[PDB]
């Protein structure tokens, strides 16, 4: 019995920010799908072109599992045809989409009372992520028509801004770790299935 | 090892005409490719990701497509700064990447314009004496330069290099150096660079006395 | 602009070792693989390894590892490849390159410019660079034409610039051509007769290989 690695995923020890968004490729393994979707501790699971009781029944050629964090008034973003920061410029799904999104509130682990600001997302880029573009680059952004020289200054910010977690935060700004599994349907020898 | 074959080693294309480079993976990668453009004398540039992705700042005009061992690179409305030749990789298994193909731009005649340069008095005092022919900016690329000295035709000593397709007009453009000694040099007084091309019956010739 | 800059060509005796650099500017090494690949004439692209900056894990093509090291340092953002007992068959161009996804395989978005590496018993030679100047091809052209021969150098490659580069439109500079075991090149620059010998065009050269570097002014004749 070889199982898909979930735990690695789901409980990594540490977690990406949104804008340096891990990906994990999942292959040859037995996927039980039915422990996720049957954890309570998940608040948000949501599945696109497939569904979520029926998982276990579907068998994929790549399972692709991306894991980052957001603050909760975010997570809405994490679909296909989202608008706003995350979705343009951190973190894109492609309209097409086939796959499920999870997520839990981890302010009892992300948060501290000094403020956790290791959490980084972009706030500004000169045009929106195509569909799993992954955007790590620090260069000063140019809002105005001045260039930047690479420093900051009047209309020339630093492109990532740090979340600031507190416990003592509103649910809408506490930390949430995400996990995106994409389930890709090639039309190859399928490798990832339920029991 | 999965291999990944180009069996277009060069492609030719018009300028507004499109294009489709073929790569054939040697086993399934699923859509595990990425394309790269590499002009001459650079490294590559990455293009698309996933098979079907562009990233950001790429030209709409590229596309990838295929699933499976089958890709092609699609570009539409080619313009003249598209000479390179593209890769496409595999990362499915490792990394391995094809034998590229080479895009050729296609345009219209252009006559070269030539030029000659007598050896520098550096060169002389050190004992050699190089006189260079350039031929710029014509096409096609075929020509011919015929050295003269005093009336007579010279062979022996002469060397001769092409650019690439200029990645502004696609013209050719070709250097044709004449080397010997200072005291050879000195024995004659006319030096004469001849280019023959196909838009022009009467070759372009420019010289010069010591 | 995100810029992977790779330090210089490098005249390596055969069984000798070597260590190439390549600095990163606009992203941090540590959230992404760095990689190496090679490239000749023949044989293509081959991927020699990349390494994970975070852990310091670095993994090798099985034909690299006995050869290959690759190493980093997140606090200059700098990452390594050492090769060691170098052949003829090492003779290449290796470029750094980034990946775009962490914690599985993909495509690699950003490539340094390339380090070509020579092995060879030879010494080194740096060129002798001289003008080219008219050279009767008389006025009146709108334009003129001028150069630089770059002669007799060891190994590849030499770098021509024009006017430090503020001249870009109208140069071509010709692939080197071997002969007796020594380089040359030229290169050609054109620009409206207004500006020439009015304003000073200079030809700038660099042989990496020799750490050595020429300016020369073309002025006009006599
Ligand atoms: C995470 O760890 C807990 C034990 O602390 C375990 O019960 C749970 O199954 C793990 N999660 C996954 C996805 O395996």
């Amino acid at each position: 019995t070889n199982l898909c690695p979930f735990g690695e995923v789901f409980n990594a020890t540490r977690f990406a920010s949104v804008y340096a968004w891990n990906r994990k490729r999942i292959s040859n393994c037995v996927a039980d799908y039915s422990v996720l979707y049957n954890s309570a501790s998940f608040s948000t699971f949501k599945c696109y072109g497939v569904s979520p009781t029926k998982l276990n029944d579907l068998c994929f050629t790549n399972v692709y599992a991306d894991s980052f964090v957001i603050r909760g008034d975010e997570v809405r973003q994490i679909a296909p045809g989202q608008t706003g920061k995350i979705a343009d410029y951190n973190y894109k799904l492609p309209d097409d989409f086939t796959g499920c999104v999870i997520a839990w509130n981890s302010n009892n682990l992300d948060s501290k009372v000094g403020g956790n600001y290791n959490y980084l997302y972009r706030l500004f880029r000169k045009s929106n992520l195509k569909p799993f573009e992954r955007d790590i680059s620090t260069e000063i952004y140019q809002a105005g028509s001045t260039p930047c020289n690479g420093v900051e200054g009047f209309n020339c910010y630093f492109p990532l801004q740090s979340y600031g977690f507190q416990p003592t935060n509103g649910v809408g700004y506490q930390p949430y770790r995400v996990v995106v599994l994409s389930f890709e349907l090639l039309h190859a020898p399928a490798t990832v299935c339920g029991p | 090892d999965i291999v990944m074959t180009q069996s277009q080693k060069f492609m030719s294309t018009s300028v507004g005409d499109r294009v489709s480079v073929t790569c054939k993976a040697s086993q399934n990668v699923g859509t595990h490719v990425a394309w790269y453009q590499q002009k001459p004398g650079q490294s590559p540039k990455a293009l698309i990701y996933s098979a079907s992705y562009r990233y950001s700042g790429v030209p709409d005009r590229f596309t990838g497509s295929g699933v499976g061992t089958d890709f092609t690179l699609t570009i539409t409305n080619v313009q003249s700064e598209d000479l390179a030749e593209y890769f496409c990789q595999q990362y499915n298994s490792y990394f391995t990447f094809g034998s590229g193909t080479k895009l050729e731009i296609k345009r219209a005649d252009a006559a070269p314009t030539v030029s000659i340069f007598p050896p520098s008095s550096e060169q002389l005092t050190s004992g050699g004496a190089s006189v260079v022919c350039f031929l710029n900016n014509f096409y096609p690329k075929d020509i011919n330069v015929k050295w003269k000295i005093d009336g007579s035709e010279r062979q022996n000593g002469v060397l001769n290099s092409w650019t690439d397709q200029d990645s502004k007009d696609s013209t050719y453009s070709m250097s044709s150096t004449l080397t010997l000694t200072k005291d050879e040099y000195e024995r004659h007084n006319s030096y004469t660079c001849e280019a023959t091309h196909k838009t022009s019956t009467s070759p372009i010739v420019k010289s010069f006395n010591r | 602009e995100v810029q992977l800059q790779q330090s210089g060509a490098e005249l390596v005796k055969p069984g000798a070792s070597v260590k190439l650099s390549c600095t990163t500017s606009g992203f941090n090494i540590i959230d992404t693989y760095m990689h190496w690949v090679k490239q000749r004439p023949e044989e293509g692209l081959e991927w020699i390894g990349g390494i994970d900056p975070v852990n310091g894990n670095s993994e090798y093509d099985p034909k690299f590892q006995d050869k290959a090291t690759i190493t980093a340092d997140t606090s200059s953002n700098t990452a390594y490849l050492h090769l060691s007992r170098l052949t003829s068959e090492d003779t290449a161009v290796y470029y750094c390159a980034s990946a775009h996804y962490y914690g599985s395989s993909s495509s690699f978005p950003y490539w340094g410019q390339g380090t070509d590496l020579v092995t060879v018993s030879a010494k080194t030679t740096p060129p002798s660079v001289y003008p080219l100047a008219p050279g009767s091809a008389a006025q009146t052209n709108s334009m003129v034409t001028l150069g630089c021969l770059v002669k007799g150098y060891f190994p590849e490659p030499v770098t021509v610039t024009w006017n430090s580069g503020s001249l870009s439109s109208g140069v071509h500079t010709f692939p080197a051509v071997l002969q007796s075991d020594l380089y040359t090149l030229s290169s050609s620059v054109t620009v409206p007769s207004s500006p020439w010998p009015s304003e000073t065009v200079t030809c700038n050269v660099a042989h990496p290989a020799s750490s050595t570097k020429v300016d020369k002014k073309i002025v006009p004749r006599g």
